[PDB]
Order: C-alpha cells, then sequence, then structure tokens
C-alpha cells in the first residue's frame, strides 16, 4: 500500500509542522511573560525610588 | 567694591541645586527587547523546505 504509506508519512509532515508552529507559539508567548514581568519590575522600582526620594524630603529638610 | 553678604547670612537662592518632592522617576527604558533573528530565519527555512522542497 503505497498510498498507506504516503498517508503515514503526510501524518508525520503535519506532526512536525504543528508541533514546530506550537514550539514558536509557546516560546513567543513565555517571552512576552516575561517582558510583562519586566515591566511590572521596573514599576516596583519606580515606586520603591518614589519612597526613597519622600523619605529624602524629610531628611534632608531635617539636615536644612 | 563691596560684595552683599544677606545672601550668605541666608541661603542665597539659585546656586547649585534645590529639591522639591519629585518621585515616580522609572530610571530608564529598555535596550529594545530580546530578538529572535535565529528562530526567524531557523522556521523561514523550515516553511521554506515544508512547501518547496517537500513535494
Amino acid at each position: 500500500g503505497q498510498n498507506a504509506q504516503a498517508k503515514m508519512i503526510a501524518a508525520q509532515t503535519a506532526a512536525g509542522r504543528r508541533q514546530a508552529m506550537e514550539i514558536m507559539r509557546q516560546t513567543n508567548i513565555q517571552n512576552a511573560d516575561l517582558s510583562l514581568q519586566a515591566r511590572s519590575k521596573l514599576e516596583e522600582a519606580s515606586a520603591e525610588l518614589t519612597s526613597q526620594n519622600m523619605q529624602k524630603v524629610q531628611a534632608i529638610g531635617s539636615i536644612r | 567694591m563691596s560684595k552683599i553678604e544677606s545672601a550668605l547670612q541666608a541661603a542665597q537662592p539659585g546656586l547649585s541645586r534645590l529639591r522639591g518632592g519629585a518621585g515616580g522617576m522609572g530610571y530608564r527604558a529598555a535596550t529594545t527587547q530580546a530578538e529572535q533573528p535565529r528562530s526567524s530565519l531557523l522556521d523561514t527555512i523550515g516553511r521554506f523546505a515544508k512547501a518547496g522542497a517537500d513535494m
């Protein structure tokens, strides 16, 4: 059955192609999550640095 | 000839730096984002093959 063999192999092309497409989908989606995590880290850094600024206002104020 | 010294008796204005309450700096931007030229090249090869060299 040459046709049966061709059908089975065609399924392998389908298996590898969708498997590769999914590899890119999973890798691309994870990267987006990491970018969002980096953005959240930037926001947290901004908040803590603002707290440091506010403490500075009172600190340098007392020195003056 | 003579110099006015009241500003010395006080905090002379606009001299070096004056601070208010500046907050929310946010530091900087980022050096682009993780680039994928390698993976894009490889997937382009994969599709080209899977279309034309995979009869």
